[PDB]
């Protein structure tokens, strides 16, 4: 189960760092729909979990996603 | 008679404006909450016509030196003063209203009209109401009915303008009861009047009655009754007995906006007169009928269409024939779905050749189109905006491309060309590289049909169908020289193509064409016997219009 979960968290994170380098920004909720979206029929959209897991990228250089400044993410690596 | 004013007359008012600047051969200052303003007689009995009488009339202000003129600003009089002494009004867009009230208040008639005019070309999209009132207080025919009709296009679209609950009931008895009502559906307008007379009860009750009356048994014939049991002050009796009159009686007939037929607009036809050069038709999918329409320029062609989600139809750029004894011409017009006319607009920076205008967020992009060729990059767009009515530059093409199209899908830029595409994303104004098709072909259009584009015809039958969420360009089938128009009707993907022989007459028929089939069904085929030929540099655009205001083309079958 806990080996899934991590399996979960690879996913999703995955999903962004290759799709949003070339994607939008969102002011609040709107990349997370385009993120579900995307693992429709892989499992769950798990809301809580990945948006604890989103804002733990923040500190770690690719995708500043500056939650404070929620106007224009870093479109750098 | 001889008014020569080379070098005389403008020497005369440039002395007039010195002698005011330095306070010279002045007899009467003007006192505005404290504020002095010294100036001469004769140009404000020749710019005023309150003045004349101010200074001609023996009463007091004849000897007063120091008159004292309430209820004006002195911003407003010190421009008009000063439009006065040099002719120029150099006036903003937010100081209008006073201006006009100030105008008003001296009947200073050209400084009236400049105004008058400067209000009616800018009614864009909100103060339309505010405007309205202002024209209904400061009684303004002229104003009164551009405003009027732009309410009945607008207003019955968005029902809720704060400054729309703050209007006199003769002007609301006008806007209700009239057969203008851009509405597909006949409970707006009640619901509309409920929260006219939700804000207000009690003392006006009797506007609430009117209202309700007005609304018609078409939309009596509801919770009315209910809501106003809820509401009604308490030992009212003969209201309810008048409320009760209002359900048989006043000529329940149907309105006007319900006809919004989705039509088939076209430009550039074959004038059914001879020599005439360019006729712009309609056509209608469900009457089966061929309707005509104005030509907006009346001489100019190579025009570009847009249809905005709100129903309105636009025209940009284009050439028109020097009639010396093809000049290209930027400007701009917007089609009226009552008056049948084109009220033109600020038109563009740039003379293009056939522009192709896309609407996107409430804004219209022009891609590419002849700009001015000559271009440093010569990849550039220009884009207009619906509200602010002005034109602003946006990061420029990657390449240069010619006879492309352009689409919008998803709230987002889609142009296609040969065999590249490039997603213009309008946030962070920037070009992002998409797929590129197999197959390289030009002179062909595109469609934004659900959440795919459909890439149809060039050169032929090709049909590339492109996805935005797989990012990929696939074939379908081969539509049973063919002329393609893909568009949309009725929330379906179909086509109207035309196919020319040797020695043939031409034939139009238009097919349904399935996602999952991969075929076009045959829908429907347009006869010969109420549409005639078209011609080649024909466009197709899919748009709401009126039976009533348009009128029938007439040919022989």
């Amino acid at each position: 189960r806990q080996k899934v979960d991590d399996d979960r968290k690879h996913e999703i994170e995955a999903a962004i760092v290759r799709i949003m380098k070339s994607r939008k920004k969102m002011q609040h909720n709107v990349l997370v729909a385009e993120v579900t979206q995307q693992l429709k029929a892989r499992f769950l959209p798990s809301p809580v979990v990945i948006k604890k897991r989103i804002e733990g990228l923040i500190e770690r250089e690719y995708l500043a996603r500056t939650p404070e400044d929620r106007k224009v993410y870093t479109y750098v690596a | 008679e001889r008014q020569i004013n080379t070098e005389y007359a403008v020497s005369l008012l440039e002395q007039l404006k010195l002698f005011y600047e330095q306070q010279l051969f002045t007899d009467i200052v003007l006192i505005v909450e404290g504020t002095e303003f010294p100036c001469h007689k004769m140009v404000l009995a020749t710019c005023s016509s309150y003045f004349r009488a101010m200074f001609m009339s023996g009463l007091s202000e004849s000897k007063q030196t120091h008159v004292h003129l309430r209820n004006v600003d002195a911003a407003t009089l010190q421009i008009i003063i000063t439009y006065a002494y040099t002719g120029n009004l150099a006036m903003n867009d937010s100081t209008v209203e006073q201006l006009y009230e100030t105008a008003c208040f001296l009947q200073v008639e050209d400084v009236l009209q400049r105004c008058r005019e400067y209000l009616i070309k800018k009614i864009n999209a909100e103060n339309c109401v505010r405007l309205l009132s202002f024209a209904d207080l400061f009684s303004c025919e002229e104003l009164k009915q551009s405003a009027k009709r732009m309410v009945e296009h607008k207003f019955t679209a968005v029902y809720h303008q704060d400054a729309f609950m703050q209007l006199s009931h003769d002007l609301l008895i006008d806007i209700l009861s009239s057969d203008n009502l851009n509405v597909e559906k006949e409970e707006t307008v009640r619901e509309a009047a409920m929260l006219w007379l939700e804000y207000n009860t009690e003392s006006r009750s009797q506007y609430l009655s009117s209202v309700l009356s007005q609304i018609r048994i078409d939309a009596l014939s509801e919770v009315t009754q209910r809501a106003w049991f809820q509401g009604l002050p308490p030992n009212d009796k003969s209201v309810v007995v008048q409320g009760l009159y209002k359900s048989m009686p006043k000529f329940f007939k149907p309105r006007l906006g319900m006809t919004k037929e989705e039509m088939m607009i076209f430009i550039e036809a074959s004038s059914e007169n001879p020599c005439s050069l360019y006729s712009s038709v309609c056509y209608s999918p469900q009457a089966e009928k061929v309707y005509k329409l104005c030509s907006p320029p009346a001489d100019l062609h190579k025009v570009g269409t847009v249809v905005t989600p709100d129903n309105d139809i636009y025209i940009a750029g284009g050439q028109v024939p020097l009639k010396n004894t093809f000049r290209t011409v930027n400007c701009f017009y917007w089609f009226d779905a009552q008056q049948n006319t084109w009220f033109p607009k600020t038109p563009m920076l740039f003379v293009r050749i056939k522009p192709s205008l896309v609407c996107c967020e409430g804004y219209i992009y022009a891609i590419g189109g002849d700009s001015v060729g000559g271009e440093l990059n010569r990849r550039t767009v220009e884009r207009y905006d619906t509200e602010k009515d002005e034109w602003t530059m946006v990061s420029p093409l990657p390449c240069a491309w010619q006879w492309s199209a352009a689409v919008v899908v998803h709230d987002c830029i889609y142009v296609m060309t040969l065999n590249l595409m490039y997603c213009y994303f309008p946030r962070s104004d920037s070009w992002v590289e998409m797929a590129m098709r197999q197959t390289s072909r030009s002179f062909a259009s595109a469609a934004a049909f659900g959440d795919k584009i459909f890439y149809i015809g060039g050169l032929s039958v090709t049909v590339e169908i492109y996805d935005v969420n797989k990012n990929e360009w696939k074939m379908a089938a081969n539509i049973p020289d063919p002329c393609v128009r893909a568009v949309v009707i009725s929330n379906s993907l179909c086509v109207f193509m035309r196919e020319t022989h040797l020695n043939e007459r031409a034939k139009y028929v238009t097919y349904q064409y399935d996602l999952e089939l991969d075929r076009w069904s045959l829908r429907q085929h347009i006869s010969e016997r109420v549409l005639w030929d078209l011609g080649r540099d024909f466009r197709c655009t899919v748009g709401k219009l009126y039976p009533s205001c348009l009128e029938e083309s007439p040919w022989k079958p």
